């Protein structure tokens, strides 16, 4: 007598919101948005560089826990809680501009500056720096008076980078724990350290004084930095308290730069990263960390939002 | 949904039709029986599916940090690219909800059109040979037997054969 | 709109209707009348306050000062904080406007669908016993009076009881 | 005879605008852009502080007009126009972004420093600072040479940050009118103020010489800041110049800050502020302010969006 | 589309009808001939251009540099500027290829639509006179000349005239 | 017999994409991505200014390259990659922020100090600077001790801005090829130069020393500058090592300032720009340069959006 159309249904449907309506109910659904983390850096097929005790800005002047990190060569780079930038007490100025550019840098290639010395020491050490004994950050040189209170002669150094990429060129400033302490070292006046390239102009004065202890010593190394361009020429002058390079660094290519507390796995492809480990989807959002980087599902605040992959369920 | 089918005039799905999305449940001399309606059911699948390759799938676009979790910072520097990555999330949420709900309401409405289609075939097909009940049925005046259902299933039934007898049978 | 009835192939509408959105106005042996059909109606009203109770809602998103409007702030970080502002009120100002186009789109084509599918209700409830005008009109051959009419809009309305009348009636 | 379908209509519909056209005449609308504001600053429930003359740097150190302030607790702090933050001229290093911190501080609470003098005076006053006759910043201390001329022994001094949160660290710098009025105060010779935590190096030396005459007085005292994480430790090693702070203070907890030139409200509840006021709404777009703060609508340049919520109007 | 006209019940296209959009190719005791409905070209055609003029217009929103192409900005504020515009080229790239998409589902649907309004005004205007085949055809009983075609085709047709005459010729 | 409903189409259609498929054939469509460049700068009917050889800074101070540049007036500025800034070697503190407000400007108009001296020389010169024989910067004055060695005198030098928009004032320091020839000019002892305006606090003490030869000259001058309000009033103490303004400059109304490498093209009209020339176009977006500026099309990675105009083709 007859003949009936219909569609079909489920008695478990799953709920999805519309532009008319909360929740209502469909054959099937499928999440938009990623939580599922993986608690691991996903490296597999990556030049991979784990910093670990060293800090990154220290891969340029090389305290000792760098130096197996010189010259490294990387895809990514790894920062980590316990890395150190510096082994006798100091600091970057500029720091994270420079960590910026080390990120992305693909590793560093080292080259020797080619200064050289008359009248004045080149050897200076701490028992801060240890390599068998007492010594110092493996591409600096910490230039004195030769001997105690001597005058520390105005001097003038340069360098031009033959090279077809920017140097980068990293110099420190030695303040004494005392006024006493600074003349000692490199005789008494007011020191003076210039810098001049064809995009910067600076100055810097010395400022002993005492500062808390760290790593049992009071003194500090005030680090700083240009980047010197091709057939450019850098020069310094510089009545004393001066830290020198003995080499500059050079940008091997392109990297990418994370921070992490967990374990690298090679068995594990990813390019979303963060701190607590590897997104790997493809859903176009995700809740997990609005900080990611690499290439990732854009970061949202709800936990969930369900596509509907069905008709409408109208059961029994 | 806005073609009125799909709870509307059909009164309900059936959970029997486990072979595909849309059919047929016939009655006649020999029985009651069910089965599916290919092409309504690929076209409804083809289509979502054509949604999702659609959005899932992310960017090849790299960001990198422009903060440090173990070295906070410049404070100013700090409050302005908070500000603006919130900014952002708040630009991703709002898009990530809109999204799916507009696409949840076109899939909605897809999938009762569909059925709609489905349902407009068949009686484009029996022309005066039949009527419409209005719960989604075709009372049928002359006799289909088993073959006569599968000849509609089919697309081949045909209506001049059986005419006479069900203008006849008014 | 998408459905073809409202500013379709009914002329207009009815400012007399102030008892519903949609709804019915017949003739016949007593005169004429007009009521309101409270499920479609319904449907209509319940979907778009949806809608609104969707879009009217603010975030909980806190967000702070980082400029100065007694103390302008470093020239440079100034200019980047207000490049960064002009841009977000780009996207927003234009995801406005998309949002409230394309939401009252889909608003008057569902008002135009919900008044097709009370049409299409009526049309199968009352089968081969009337015939359709085509300006939203069904011309009935056998007598409803005020008491029929009130079946129809009821949904109660027993096409077999005036059949014979009505085909003969053609 | 007949039995016909229609749908409602008005005289009066308001237009819209959609995909396809603009300004379609429908039966029933509404605003999406919320225009109304409440020109007042709504405050019901929450912990205000409105500093008026106070500005909120002061409240670190201590003028006069925020004698009321040096201890504040708040959800929502308001500065004015009138607000200053000094009494004796001069200003901060870093001044936005510490108004920042203290904005969301929740208010701040003050703690004793423990600094104590030998060899020098400590109670160094101006016509400035005004409490019954002339006075100082109430939460520092204007360091001297016992007498005229006399030299100004270079000290140091420390301060560990026992609490569980960072301490916030103030000092100031003064600079003389002149060379001779530096030397009469703390004794000739190139005065040092050097400051050192675990993440903070640097020095101050001063600069005598005549500025402008603000309230008067041509001298000026350069404000300075740092945030003392727990357990760490900050020196200070000067030979003079040095104002010194007496307090370190703390951070309560949250809060919001604003600037505004309304009357506060507390008949009145909202989350929306901006300097003429309070928007309240639930609207999800506003045009009113593009700088509101706090959980607001979003700005859009739009003044009006409406939204259909009824079908097109077709009338006779 | 979701009308299911257009790739739908109607088979193809006619590249022949360059006279408009939609349109009509009857079959007479005088031979075939073809025309265009303006009626419904014209809905279409104005809702589309409807919508480019929305689109194709630009803001008068003015932005200025923020960093410099012959001498680089410091790198931190520099990464921040970068970082932020990248964001924003997601947000847009984002937007235009949504935009595009789903306008271009509506224009499709809204052309299937209106040629779903016009065999429906048709269909309509014929009454039991005529019947549908399924192919978007109409067979007619009695006999339209090459003057009957036109008063259809400009809304005249009086079915009245001719019922008598078809209804016979079931 | 019968009458037949259809629909148009053609042998050529064009693909497109819609929520639902990639590649769907419909038979009109429209462009909405931007790829049409024009490789001049469109000018038509805006007071422009290409500086050519001079630098943008250039026009505050004055080298010989900006001395038909010194009071410009302007709706679009246009800066070129010959330009420079400086004619004896040296460079701006916060430079390109000061960019940024003259780019905005609508140019500058000049106007006296009003300074006067007495105990020096004021006439000071260089081979670098060019105007029949050695000159200097035209809007600046190169202060001496009158002879050699000569103690240069604390000097005091004050300037209110008299007018109703703010004045922007630069100075110079001139660090010299070494400790001995900065004496020379300006006698020995440490020079101190300091700025104090109301919200401006900042001291300058000069570097002597080698830097590299620019222009073939190793000397350098430090510009620096600030906005002095309405009223207000800004003093200047030096012991040397300074360059003084002769006038300062006030900021004509509005502009837009570009950089660009193409020629200006005054039959060609646009408003929006970048280095390589114009983009007309009233489509909604663009794949030519994401740094455009101006009023632009958004920018977009897409080469290419193809929007339907007509409906689905669907041929024999
Ligand atoms: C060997 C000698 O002449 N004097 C010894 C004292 O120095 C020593 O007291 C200890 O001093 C320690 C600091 O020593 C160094 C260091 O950094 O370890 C030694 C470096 O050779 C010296 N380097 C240079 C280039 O001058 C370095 C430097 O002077 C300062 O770091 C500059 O601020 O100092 C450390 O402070 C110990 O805690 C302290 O006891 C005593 C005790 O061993 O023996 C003396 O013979
Ligand atoms: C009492 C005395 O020895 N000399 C008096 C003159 O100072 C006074 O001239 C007036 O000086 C005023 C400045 O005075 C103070 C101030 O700030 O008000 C007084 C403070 O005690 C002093 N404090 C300290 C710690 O040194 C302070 C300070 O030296 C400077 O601010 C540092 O720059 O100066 C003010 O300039 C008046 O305008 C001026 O007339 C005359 C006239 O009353 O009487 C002398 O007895
Ligand atoms: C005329 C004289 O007394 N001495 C002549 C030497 O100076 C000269 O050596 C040349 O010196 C050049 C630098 O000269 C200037 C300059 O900038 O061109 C000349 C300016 O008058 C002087 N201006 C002032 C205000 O002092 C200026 C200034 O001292 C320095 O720039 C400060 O750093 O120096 C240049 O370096 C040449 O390369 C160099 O050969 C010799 C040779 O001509 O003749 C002497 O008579
Ligand atoms: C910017 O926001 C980050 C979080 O995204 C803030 O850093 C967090 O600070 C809270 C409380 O101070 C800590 O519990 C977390 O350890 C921090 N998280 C991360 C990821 O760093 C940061 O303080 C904000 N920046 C500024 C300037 O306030
Ligand atoms: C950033 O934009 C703000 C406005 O949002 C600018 O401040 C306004 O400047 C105009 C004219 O200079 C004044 O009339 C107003 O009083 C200012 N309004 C506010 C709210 O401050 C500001 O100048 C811009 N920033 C920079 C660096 O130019
Ligand atoms: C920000 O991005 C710009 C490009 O948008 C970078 O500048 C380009 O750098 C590449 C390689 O270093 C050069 O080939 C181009 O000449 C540059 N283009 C432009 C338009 O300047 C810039 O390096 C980035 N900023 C930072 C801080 O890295
Ligand atoms: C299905 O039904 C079960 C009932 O136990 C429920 O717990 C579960 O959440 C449902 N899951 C779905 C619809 O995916
Ligand atoms: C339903 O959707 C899920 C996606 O979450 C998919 O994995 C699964 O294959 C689908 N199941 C059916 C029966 O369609
Ligand atoms: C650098 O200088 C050398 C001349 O020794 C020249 O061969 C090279 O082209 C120059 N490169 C650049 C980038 O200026
Ligand atoms: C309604 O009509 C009046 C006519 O005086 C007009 O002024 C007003 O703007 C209209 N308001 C509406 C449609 O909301
Ligand atoms: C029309 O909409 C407004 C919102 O602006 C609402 O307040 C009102 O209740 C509505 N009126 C009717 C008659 O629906
Ligand atoms: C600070 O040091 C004390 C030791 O006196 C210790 O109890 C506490 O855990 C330390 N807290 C932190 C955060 O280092
Ligand atoms: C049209 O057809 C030609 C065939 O030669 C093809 O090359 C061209 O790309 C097409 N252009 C269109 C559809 O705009
Ligand atoms: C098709 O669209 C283009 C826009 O690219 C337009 O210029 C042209 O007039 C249209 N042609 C036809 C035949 O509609
Ligand atoms: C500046 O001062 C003069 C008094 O000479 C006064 O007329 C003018 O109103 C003042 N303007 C401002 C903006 O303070």
């Amino acid at each position: 007598d007859k003949i009936c159309l219909g569609h079909h249904a489920v008695s478990n449907g799953t709920k999805v919101n519309t532009l008319t309506e909360r929740g209502v109910e469909v054959v099937n659904a499928t999440e938009t948005v990623e939580r599922t983390n993986i608690p691991r850096i996903c490296s597999k097929g990556k030049r991979t560089v784990d910093l670990g005790q060293c800090g990154l800005l220290g891969t340029i002047t090389g305290p000792p826990q760098c130096d197996q990190f010189l010259e490294f060569s990387a895809d990514l780079i790894i920062e980590r809680r316990e890395g150190s930038d510096v082994c006798y007490p100091g600091k970057f100025v500029n720091e994270e501009a420079l960590r910026q550019i080390l990120r992305e840098s693909g590793g560093i290639d080292k080259e020797a500056m080619g200064f050289t010395y008359s009248g004045i020491r080149t050897n200076g050490a701490t028992s801060a720096c240890r390599r068998s004994g007492s010594s110092f950050y493996a591409e600096m040189k910490w230039l004195l008076s030769n001997t105690d209170n001597a005058a520390f002669p105005q001097m003038t150094k340069s360098y031009k980078n033959t090279r077809k990429s920017p140097a980068l060129i990293v110099w420190g400033i030695h303040h004494s724990v005392s006024t006493a302490e600074q003349t000692k070292l490199y005789g008494s006046g007011n020191k003076l350290v210039t810098v001049g390239s064809s995009n910067y102009q600076q100055s810097f004065v010395p400022s002993p004084g005492a500062r808390p202890q760290v790593n049992g010593l009071s003194g500090r190394i005030d680090f700083h930095w240009l980047m010197l361009n091709p057939n450019d020429t850098v020069t310094f002058s510089f009545n004393g308290a001066f830290i020198a390079p003995d080499r500059a660094s050079f940008l091997r290519g392109k990297s990418m730069g994370i921070q992490s507390g967990v374990q690298v796995d090679a068995n594990c492809e990813g390019d979303c990263y963060h701190s607590g480990g590897t997104i790997i989807s493809n859903l176009p959002f995700q809740n997990i960390d609005s900080r990611a980087v690499g290439k990732c599902p854009r970061y949202v605040k709800q936990r969930s939002l369900l596509l509907a992959t069905g008709m409408k369920n109208v059961p029994e | 949904g806005l073609f009125g089918a799909i709870a509307g005039f059909i009164e309900n799905g059936w959970e029997g039709l486990i072979d595909g999305w849309y059919g047929f449940r016939h009655q006649n001399a020999q029985g009651e029986g069910t089965a599916a309606d290919y092409k309504s059911t690929q076209s409804a699948i083809d289509q979502i599916t054509g949604k999702l390759n659609r959005l899932i799938e992310k960017t090849n676009q790299q960001f990198e940090l422009i903060d440090n979790e173990f070295n906070e910072v410049e404070k100013q520097i700090g409050n302005v690219i908070n500000w603006t990555r919130d900014s952002i999330t708040e630009v991703w949420s709002y898009n990530a909800e809109l999204l799916v709900a507009m696409e949840n309401q076109h899939t909605i409405d897809l999938a009762d059109s569909e059925m709609d289609k489905l349902y407009e075939r068949v009686k484009r097909q029996l022309r005066e040979n039949a009527e419409e009940d209005g719960t989604g049925c075709f009372e049928i005046f002359h006799k289909c037997d088993d073959d006569c259902m599968a000849s509609i299933r089919n697309n081949t039934y045909d209506h001049s054969k059986y005419r006479e007898e069900a203008m006849q049978n008014r």
